[PDB]
């Protein structure tokens, strides 16, 4: 009968749908590999999908996934066991080397452009018309670390023009230089900006940006990566 | 404690954004409205501009006509007495015509005629609004995803007060216009077909209704968790993968040994949700037309 | 067994218990102390259900079912064949659920990300504990809990519901349903929006978030924004489940009569309480 037909059709359909949805989700990261980075023997039931091509706007070129996967950077790690499945330890300074909770990806070294081809993120001083409309203004406040030590001062808010959102805080360090801090990794308080992920002596360690009026995708990744890893790696100095 | 990013710590404002132009006819956009600082704590603060245009106006008017038609009737019932109106607000109701009139427009006002008018207005309001979402996409050169997904929700709506009613032989089968009133119809519909829990599509529907709450809960939380690497910037993380997309993937890979990509999860998302009304539409369409008692059908399947 | 970009993330550390004893993977699965903890509770729990299966006389998923103690046993224990199994199994389930959450917390510390995920989950675990633990304990009997059976459990919903008439009148049930419906509307849109931008009309260039905001402004006049919609999604969901647990914790405890009756307070309000006409008098 109908209902009984309608229902089997559905199950058959739903299986192809899953199939499709599964392979679509294999455009990045595949094929799999062994810990040494050679192609892994078993790749699973689902095959790789055929390539698709994105037309990045603003003359930025194209992108085709799936495609050749490469870290395009060195990985300071060494095996801790003679078999698969175990942690790989940092052969140097995880923070400095960018491994583990402080990893970063080698993204394009350009900034993200908005709909019109303009830089998406700009320091507020260069953002005509932009101003703090609500909440406490961080510009001017001192910056404390997980060790309750002052490390610098906020001298500006870098903002997202199209989304109109505060994204980074520019912080001036002892040697008059600045660094960028993720808006998401800081606690703006009445008379101070508290940063838990890092101890005062780690701020100078934050990666720096070539130009002082823009951040490139690659730079944001190293900056955020570094700050996030402080959660695990700063821990010795972090108190309270 | 660490910051969570549910609400913003600082709001930053700039000149009102008029928005991309593409082929959009700028003549039909309105002026930018104010700025809610309230909304600003959660999401954007800018209001407007809104694009009106021909079809937009058709809908809006058509739509108020539906809402007004119903409300007039309610005032009938309320005896024009305001206090009554307010008191029995959840109780009033505009039921469709009686079984007698079947599929005819013959029935008098006070007997489904008025229901008929309202429905007609609502029918225009929706379909025009559907075309509007298709068109607004074309102007900006984007895919028609929103239009199709919306069709899914329309499918159920269509089956409920139009298709089934016809196939059954009367507008009598349709849903009345009332708060408590339409709840009953639902409870009743179930009882008369042998308790819907036995309807396989109803149960499938529910699987997706829950999965939507499951997946969006998962997805939202995921993104917020990796927003310290600027993950909410999904489109760019598609064209150029960053740690936000890698940690996000690895979290679930290590948790259920299975995972998705920054673009793929939205395919999961759009299908999970869309399947709720898709399956429900079928379930309801087969009730009273092909299957008369789901308990019985469940017994044989034939 | 490894994704092209995964090795750099598999560093030691982040575990909550037992140092690096269980700090390792099995294929793609992270383990840890809680990985083991859940395997245990689950393995054991499945066994108990299988056992409960022989006592019933069936090995059919469509019929197997583990019923709780009868209202006679109140809140005390019961014999295995008469509600005891369900009790032990429930502990194992709760045990598996807390472990999975806590295991995610570890996966979180290793990747240096937020704890939003395990936190949202804790909301589901709470809904479950409302039905099998808090509500029953407040009604003095494991017997009010639901049974672990595919259809037998749908029976429990149907009865429990109809015990108060059309459950549709539970006010918290209404709010709850609202959030659920909204959530799906929201998920539909969010998914369709990102896709229509990442996948524009043939040949055209990939749209941008600007186009996304533009689109909705044009359409409905407002745009929550890329970060907002994700805050919205998390919030709609968790809210939906919160109100679900609430509509149930109050049902059978502070209100045991017909839910439809509850609405009389509104209608009985003095001002209009006796006015003639309308649907009420
Ligand atoms: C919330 C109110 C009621 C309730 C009301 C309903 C109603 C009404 C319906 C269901 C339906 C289902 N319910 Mg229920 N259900 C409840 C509580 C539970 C609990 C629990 C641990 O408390 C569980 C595991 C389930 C599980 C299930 C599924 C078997 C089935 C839905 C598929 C789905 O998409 O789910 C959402 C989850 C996902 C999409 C993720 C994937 C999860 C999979 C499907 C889980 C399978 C579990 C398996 C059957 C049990 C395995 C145990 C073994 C020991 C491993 N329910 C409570 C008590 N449930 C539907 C059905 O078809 O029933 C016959 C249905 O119509
Ligand atoms: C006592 C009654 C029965 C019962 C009877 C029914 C009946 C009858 C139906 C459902 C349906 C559904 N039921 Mg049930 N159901 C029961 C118990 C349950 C339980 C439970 C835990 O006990 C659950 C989880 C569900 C779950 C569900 C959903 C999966 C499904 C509806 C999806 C939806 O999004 O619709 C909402 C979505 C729409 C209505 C889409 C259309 C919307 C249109 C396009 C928009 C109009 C907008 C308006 C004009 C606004 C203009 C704008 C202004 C600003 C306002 N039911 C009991 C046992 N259920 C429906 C279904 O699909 O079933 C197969 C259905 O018909
Ligand atoms: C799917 C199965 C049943 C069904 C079962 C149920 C059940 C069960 C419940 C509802 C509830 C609702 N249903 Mg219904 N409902 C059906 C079909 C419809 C049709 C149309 C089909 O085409 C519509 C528009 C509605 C609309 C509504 C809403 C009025 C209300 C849910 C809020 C929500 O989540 O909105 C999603 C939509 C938006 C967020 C946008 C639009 C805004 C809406 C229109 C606002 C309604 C406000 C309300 C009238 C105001 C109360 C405030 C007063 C101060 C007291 N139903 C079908 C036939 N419906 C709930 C309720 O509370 O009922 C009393 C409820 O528990
Ligand atoms: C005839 C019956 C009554 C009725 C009686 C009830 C009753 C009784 C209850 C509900 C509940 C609910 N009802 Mg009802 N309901 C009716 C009609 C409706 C209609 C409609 C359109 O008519 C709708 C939309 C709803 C909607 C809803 C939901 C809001 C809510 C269930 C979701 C929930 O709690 O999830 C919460 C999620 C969970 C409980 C799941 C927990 C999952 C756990 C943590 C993990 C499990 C993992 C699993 C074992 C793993 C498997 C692993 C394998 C590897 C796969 N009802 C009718 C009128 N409804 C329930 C509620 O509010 O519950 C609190 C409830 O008890
Ligand atoms: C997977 C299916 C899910 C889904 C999807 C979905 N809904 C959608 C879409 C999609 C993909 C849209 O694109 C469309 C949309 O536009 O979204 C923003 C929409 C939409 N889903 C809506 C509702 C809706 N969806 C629901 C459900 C669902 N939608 C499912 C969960 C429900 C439920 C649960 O019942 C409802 C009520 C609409 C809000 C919207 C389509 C709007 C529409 O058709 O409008 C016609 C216009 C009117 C009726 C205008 C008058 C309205 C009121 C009667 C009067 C008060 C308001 C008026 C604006 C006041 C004017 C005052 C004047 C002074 C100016
Ligand atoms: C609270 C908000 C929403 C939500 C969120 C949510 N769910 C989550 C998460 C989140 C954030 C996860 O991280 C976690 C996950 O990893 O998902 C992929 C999960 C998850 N949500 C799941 C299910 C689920 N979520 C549901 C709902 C929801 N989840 C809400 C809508 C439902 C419904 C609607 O019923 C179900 C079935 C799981 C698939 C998964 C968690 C997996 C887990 O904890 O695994 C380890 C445990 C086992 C293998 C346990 C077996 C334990 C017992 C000993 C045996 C069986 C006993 C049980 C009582 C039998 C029931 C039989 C039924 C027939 C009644
Ligand atoms: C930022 O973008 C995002 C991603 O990626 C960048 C993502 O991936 C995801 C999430 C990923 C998806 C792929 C979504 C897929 C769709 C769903 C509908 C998922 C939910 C449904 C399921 C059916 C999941 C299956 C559930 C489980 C638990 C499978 C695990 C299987 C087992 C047998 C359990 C393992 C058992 C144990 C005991 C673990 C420890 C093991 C030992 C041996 C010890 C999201 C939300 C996202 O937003
Ligand atoms: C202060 O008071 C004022 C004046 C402002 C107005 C007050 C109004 C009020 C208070 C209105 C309240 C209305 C409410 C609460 C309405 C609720 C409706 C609900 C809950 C559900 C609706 C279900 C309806 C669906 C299933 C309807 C589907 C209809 C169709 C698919 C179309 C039907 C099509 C027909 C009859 C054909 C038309 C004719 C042709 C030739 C195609
Ligand atoms: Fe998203």
């Amino acid at each position: 009968d109908l209902a009984s037909l309608a229902i089997y059709s559905f199950w058959i359909f739903l299986a192809g749908l899953i199939y499709y949805l599964q392979t679509e989700n294999m455009r990045e990261g595949y094929p799999l590999e062994n810990e040494d980075g050679t192609p892994a023997a078993n790749q699973g039931p689902f095959p790789l999908p055929k390539p698709k091509t994105f037309i990045l706007p603003h003359g930025r070129g194209t992108l085709t996934v799936p495609g050749p996967e490469s870290e395009d950077r060195p990985i300071a790690l060494a095996r801790t066991a003679v078999s698969e499945g175990f942690p790989h330890a940092p052969t140097g300074d995880p923070m400095k080397d960018g491994v583990g909770p402080a990893s970063w990806v080698a993204r394009r070294d350009l900034p993200e452009l908005d709909g019109h081809g303009h830089n998406k993120i700009k320091p507020m001083k260069a953002a005509a018309g932009f101003h703090v409309s609500a909440g406490k203004n961080p510009i001017g406040l001192p910056v404390r670390g997980c060790d309750l030590e002052i490390a610098g001062k906020v001298v500006d808010i870098w903002v997202d023009i199209p989304e109109q959102m505060a994204r980074f805080l520019e912080v001036e360090l002892k040697d008059g230089s600045t660094r960028l801090l993720p808006m998401q990794m800081v606690k703006v308080q009445s008379n101070r900006v508290h940063v838990n992920a890092l101890s005062s002596d780690l701020f100078a360690g934050i990666p720096t940006i070539k130009s002082p009026t823009e951040v490139t995708l690659l730079e944001e990744d190293k900056i955020c990566g570094y700050v996030a890893g402080g959660l695990m790696y700063a821990a010795p100095k972090r108190k309270s | 404690a660490e910051y969570q990013n549910i609400f913003s710590q600082v709001q930053v404002r700039g000149p009102a954004d008029l928005g991309m132009d593409e082929d959009v006819n700028l003549a039909n956009r309105s002026g930018v409205g104010p700025f809610s600082t309230l909304l600003g704590w959660f999401g954007n603060a800018q209001l407007g501009p809104i694009y009106l245009g021909s079809l937009g106006v058709l809908s809006l008017f058509s739509g108020l006509m539906w809402f007004f038609t119903i409300g007039i009737w309610f005032w009938y019932q309320a005896g024009w007495n305001p206090a009554v109106f307010l008191r029995d607000l959840f109780f009033f109701s505009l039921e469709p015509p009686a079984p007698e009139y079947g599929l005819s427009f013959a029935a008098p006002l006070k007997e489904g005629g008025l229901w008929l008018i309202a429905s007609f207005f609502m029918f225009v309001a929706v379909w025009s609004w559907w075309g509007r979402t298709y068109l607004r996409a074309q102007a900006l050169g984007m895919g028609k995803h929103t239009a199709w997904a919306f069709l899914s929700a329309i499918w159920l709506w269509m089956v409920l007060g139009f298709i089934r009613p016809i196939l059954m032989g009367s507008w009598s089968e349709a849903v009345p216009y009332g708060i408590f009133s339409h709840l009953d119809w639902t409870n009743n519909f179930s009882l008369v077909h042998g308790n819907l829990f036995y309807n396989p599509f109803h149960g499938l529907s529910i699987a997706f209704l829950y999965g939507s709450a499951l997946l969006f809960a998962m997805h939202g939380a995921t993104i917020l968790a990796v927003s310290r690497f600027g993950g909410e910037r999904e489109l760019e993380q598609i064209a150029d993968r960053g740690t936000a997309a890698e940690r996000a993937a690895l979290f679930w890979r290590w948790t259920m040994g299975f995972n998705a990509t920054m673009e793929g999860i939205h395919r999961w998302a759009i299908w999970m949700a869309v399947l709720v009304t898709l399956t429900g539409g079928i379930g309801i369409l087969l009730s009273g037309t092909v299957v008369d008692n789901w308990y019985v059908w469940g017994q044989n399947h034939g | 067994a490894l994704l092209s970009f995964e090795r750099k993330y598999r560093v030691p550390g982040g575990t909550l218990v037992g140092g690096n004893l269980f700090d390792f993977w099995v294929g793609p699965f992270y383990v840890g102390f809680f990985g083991v903890a859940t395997f245990f509770f689950a393995a054991l729990g499945i066994i108990l259900i299988a056992w409960s299966a022989v006592l019933q006389g069936t090995w059919n998923p469509q019929l197997i079912s583990v019923y709780p103690p009868a209202l006679e046993y109140g809140l005390g224990g019961a014999p295995l064949a008469k509600g005891g199994l369900w009790q032990i199994i429930t502990i194992c389930a709760t045990g598996a659920f807390v472990s999975w959450a806590l295991r995610e917390v570890e996966i979180c510390r290793k990747l240096g990300i937020g704890y939003h995920i395990p936190f949202a989950f804790a909301f589901a675990i709470l809904a479950y504990l409302t039905l099998v633990l808090f509500r029953p304990v407040m009604m003095g009997a494991w017997g009010y809990a639901f049974p672990y059976g595919i259809w037998t459990h749908l029976d429990w919903v149907s009865n429990t519901g109809y015990t108060y008439g059309n459950f549709h009148y539970n006010p918290a049930h209404m709010i709850a349903i609202s959030f659920f419906f909204t959530n799906a509307l929201a998920l539909a849109l969010h998914g369709a929006l990102v896709l229509s931008a990442a996948n524009p009309e043939k040949g055209k260039e990939m749209r941008t978030p600007d186009h996304e905001d533009t689109f909705f402004r044009d359409l409905v006049g407002y745009s929550i924004g890329t970060l907002g919609i994700h805050r919205l999604g998390l919030l709609l969901s968790l809210s939906a489940v919160f109100f679900s647990a609430l509509c149930m914790i109050i049902t059978g405890t502070i209100w045991f009569d017909q839910w439809v009756d509850w609405w009389q307070w509104w209608v009985k309000l003095p001002w209009w309480a006796n006015i003639p006409g309308g649907i009420n008098g």
